[PDB]
RNA sequence: GCCCGAAAGGGUUGACCCUCCCCGAAGGAAACACGGGCGACCGUGGAGUACGAGGGGAGGUGACCGGGGUUGCACCGUCCGU
RNA sequence: CGGAGUAGGGGGGCGGUGUAAGCCGUCACCCGAGAGGGGAACAACCCAGACCGGGGUUAAGGCCCCAAAGUGCCGGCUAAGUGUUACUCCAAAGGGUGUCCCUGGCCUUAGACAGCGGCCCGUCGAGGUCAGGGGCCCCGAAAAUGGACGGGGCUUAAGCCGGCCGCCGAGACCCCGGCGCACGGACCGAUUGGUCC
């Protein structure tokens, strides 16, 4: 089935595009990820999101 | 164009992922060349970048190698020494860049594009001096 | 004379046979058991080599005067049981050349003497008794300093076996 | 490694506020205030109700050495803004008696060795010095400052040419924070 | 429950066997078995060939003596 | 238009196939879905308007690239540049 | 890409291009559904399907193709005899 | 029976000699007389032996950009740009409370520093102290035109150790179609043969 590889890659070129729209809160990112994107896949949508909002923290943070 | 702020990004992976985009055809500017950083120890990067600067023909210095001293100038140099330069196609890919200190008036007012692979967070060993530092030491105006 | 890192190592055949040798020299060593002979003392420190090894008479020599001289400034000619338990049998050999005519007829006269040691060999000893293990230690040490190759040092008991862990553990 | 979770804790004094902003350090007494920045990958500082811990989650021995290290800062700054720190110096000579005076943010030194030229030391900022004859006292709130100042007066005074079992002329420490100094 | 296990074996390094015991938290052996391989074999250089387990047995959380297992066990 | 880029020349580092070409989709459906391109058409025009036309053969790594046959092939001015596909 | 192209070469008894249909060597996917693995991934079904060098056939538009000279891009290539 | 060429060999492994480089032999894999795919380029190190046009799968090796394919996964180490070197073509004896590990003894609820008080207690009252051995790194470590991990550059790596998962990549291997050669055969020529199987 779908892999995770297509999943990070695609998060990262969108947070790449816009690192202005993405935040910490899952829904909203799952929200922006629907408007911004042309994804037909509720599946590849959250995945999405997920990997984003673990983008988010880490940027935010970092050790 | 795609706009690249480089506040906080690793030098050599942003030049990685710019010169494969000017392959792939866009065109690129990155602003905020001076914030960039360089992971390592100070005296080593230090000595590395003095050596270049001091590299020229013994015959006639015309000619010869000529080092940046400049941030943007290093920024595009590394960039430059990610592509294949001897041929017309990385000519052109090289001439579709452009690279800025600070933020000029002209694109205040617009929203900055990031890179993921590249940024200051993946790092955790604190060792690290950045290419406004460099060019100072180099004596290099910004 | 000439470095040693020329006749440190053994890949050429031996040579220890004199009825065919023409021109042989005499050891400038005599001298292989020093101290108290008949003393029955208890514990036995032995170097042993790391790999194998091609010592020169010279370097034996010196080792054995250093040694010596500190086993009695120190310990007492009472106590302390040292041999040498090798001999030199090898012949070394250099070729006359340096008018000169270099490379031809090349086959070397015999200059000097060593002695052959395989690897986790014993090439010397001293019996002691507790009381002078740190003295001892120090003439392992001496001894290491004056060899082409490296060597380490082990304890045995009567009966001959290792207690060396316990000895170093306990002082 | 050598533990989990490595923690230190201080306990707050009578009226000393102790602040974080995120890496600083922020701390108000009865006199003065004073910040600093300390951080390090990993190391954590956070105030509780009357207490500053510093934790790290899985340390090594270079961790537990930099929380040591920040423990024993906070501690000074804290002794500082309640009390102060006070440093002594004696000064001595066997020929050519010198004056040494304060002057704004400089403290001069005049016929040293006989020179027909003064030397000079640069006063940090929070820090006091009184002169009174062969012994000075350089009375402060901030120990590094402290320190520096005493550490420049003494360093404006050093020999480099002729033997010092002889010419043993200057200024020299006595005393550091209420710590005689002994051979 | 989440175990606590133990594990004695030898390992060789260039010629010369040593003896090893080592405490564990996990779920299974296995796991335990593939952290034992890579741990001697990072911090020895020592192959898997070369390591010898003996014995991986299930003891109790107190009686141990290794001291982050024994804090994260309480 | 369902494009895609043209990216380079199959082969390896020291040598080149001169009728085979990697090719990059742009919308993100089709890149998940690379295979169900398999066996299209795809076609570049000149700067006459002439038209050259390729087929899609297989997939090429997993990134989401395809591998196309153009005999007669492309030129080298044809190297980062758009082609569509039908 | 620009230029030449009468004859000796093909071609209105149809050059070139377009659309659909059948067979098909070696080889050979994917979406999706159910499970194993910390994980990168894998297994089962889809499926020997879609596709596939070539081999054949049906309908449309109607005039060049092959060849030659010079040049542009990509990659390769350190002369001849002894 | 007839026609020759060869009487300077070399790389790689083994042996005698030699300070060594080299000299002399030996084996008979390679170059000579051997295309192609890799090692940056390399006569002989690795894959691999070549009629022509095409379609596929692998080998050596590789997958941050130059440059086709992973900014791949798990556990650990290094802070010196050490390193980023299979070989061709890489500095040691001796040292290091630098860090990560293993083992074996000795003290412990008042121990091992400092300290109130001249082997003693009231307090700082919780674990400490000696020996061996291993991994990585550091010191030891100086050269002449300006400069070499192939270059850019890289620090929970784009380095190292122990393992793993996918992909790219030859004229090698599989497949379709064509040319020739050797051997045998059938039929057929007004001379050294021809058509086909």
């Amino acid at each position: 089935n779908i892999k995770q590889t297509f999943i990070k890659r695609t998060a990262r070129e969108l947070f790449d595009r816009y690192p202005d729209k993405f935040t910490r809160d899952f829904e909203h990112n799952k929200k922006m990820v629907a408007e911004l994107t042309n994804v037909t896949s509720k599946t590849i949508r959250n995945r999405i999101a997920g990997y984003i909002t673990r983008l988010v923290r880490m940027k935010e943070e970092g050790k | 164009m795609r706009i690249i702020n480089a506040e906080g990004l690793i030098l050599g992976r942003l030049a990685s992922k710019v010169a494969k985009m000017l392959l792939e055809g866009e065109e690129v500017v990155i602003v905020n060349a001076e914030k960039a950083i360089i992971t390592g120890n100070r005296e080593d990067i230090f000595a590395k970048y003095k050596q270049r600067t001091e590299l020229r023909t013994r015959t006639n210095p015309r000619r010869g190698p000529f080092y940046p001293k400049r941030s943007d100038e290093i920024v595009r140099r590394t960039v430059r020494g990610m592509l294949p330069w001897k041929t017309d196609r990385g000519r052109k890919a090289f001439k579709r860049l452009k690279v800025y200190v600070g933020v000029p008036k002209e694109f205040e007012g617009k929203e900055f594009e990031t890179i993921s692979e590249a940024h200051m967070s993946r790092l955790a060993t604190p060792k690290y001096v950045t290419v406004g530092e460099v060019a100072k030491f180099l004596g290099g105006k910004f | 004379l000439r470095p040693a890192k020329i006749d440190r190592d053994v890949d050429k055949p031996a040579y220890t046979r004199r009825e065919y040798i023409r021109g042989a020299p005499g050891p400038k060593i005599t001298i292989f058991d020093m101290g108290n002979l008949s003393a029955e003392f208890e514990y036995e420190v032995s170097l042993h080599a790391e790999q194998a090894m091609q010592i020169r008479q010279n370097a034996l020599e010196a080792i054995r005067i250093q040694v010596n001289r500190y086993l009695q400034k120190n310990v007492g000619r009472s106590n302390y049981h040292f041999k040498i338990r090798v001999y030199p049998f090898q012949v070394l050999r250099e070729n006359p050349m340096a008018y000169g005519n270099g490379m031809r007829r090349p086959f070397g006269k015999p200059i000097g003497l060593a002695a052959r040691v395989r690897k986790d060999q014993k090439i010397l000893t001293v019996w002691v008794n507790g009381q002078h293990l740190k003295f001892a230690l120090g003439a392992m040490h001496r001894a290491k300093m004056k060899l082409p190759y490296s060597a380490y040092y082990r304890i045995y008991d009567k009966e001959g076996n290792d207690v060396t862990t316990k000895v170093l553990s306990t002082m | 490694p050598v533990d989990a979770w490595i923690r230190e804790e201080i306990e707050i004094p009578e009226g000393v506020e102790v602040t974080v902003e995120g890496n600083t350090v922020k701390v108000k007494g009865p006199k003065g205030e004073l910040q600093r920045e300390l951080k390090y990958p990993g190391v954590q500082i956070f105030t509780e109700d009357g207490k500053v811990v510093i934790y790290k989650e899985f340390p090594r021995k270079k961790d537990v050495a930099i929380v040591r290290t920040f423990k024993a800062h906070i501690n000074n700054m804290i002794k500082g803004v309640t009390e102060g720190f006070k440093y002594r110096l004696k000064v001595v000579y066997s020929h050519f008696p010198m004056t040494v005076k304060v002057q704004g943010d400089e403290v001069v030194i005049e016929n040293f060795l006989g020179e027909k030229n003064p030397r000079r030391a640069k006063i940090l900022p929070g820090v006091t010095v009184k002169v009174k004859g062969s012994e000075i006292e350089v009375e402060g709130i901030d120990k590094e400052a402290v320190g520096q100042t005493a550490a420049n007066i003494e360093q404006a005074t050093r020999i480099t040419k002729w033997d010092r079992r002889v010419f043993q002329d200057g200024i020299y420490i006595v005393e550091k924070a209420g710590k005689p100094i002994k051979f | 429950e989440v175990k606590v296990f133990r594990v004695k074996g030898t390992f060789e390094r260039l010629g010369k066997k040593q003896p090893f015991t080592k405490e564990y938290r996990a779920l299974k052996e296995e796991h335990v078995r593939e952290l034992v391989y890579s741990d001697i074999g990072s911090k020895h250089r020592v192959p898997r060939t070369k390591i010898w387990i003996e014995s991986i047995e299930e003891i109790k959380p107190e009686e141990a003596e290794d001291p982050v297992v024994r804090r994260l066990s309480l | 238009v369902r494009k895609a880029v043209v990216l380079s020349y199959v082969g390896s580092h020291e040598h080149r196939d001169p009728n085979r070409v990697i090719l990059k989709p742009l919308d993100v459906n089709d890149r998940g879905s690379a295979a169900r391109l398999i066996g299209r058409k795809v076609v570049w025009r000149t700067p006459t308007g002439r038209k050259l036309v390729g087929k899609i053969v297989r997939t090429h790594g997993t990134r989401g690239e395809v591998k196309a046959v153009f005999k007669p092939g492309l030129p080298g001015q044809a190297l980062g540049d758009y082609v569509e596909i039908l």
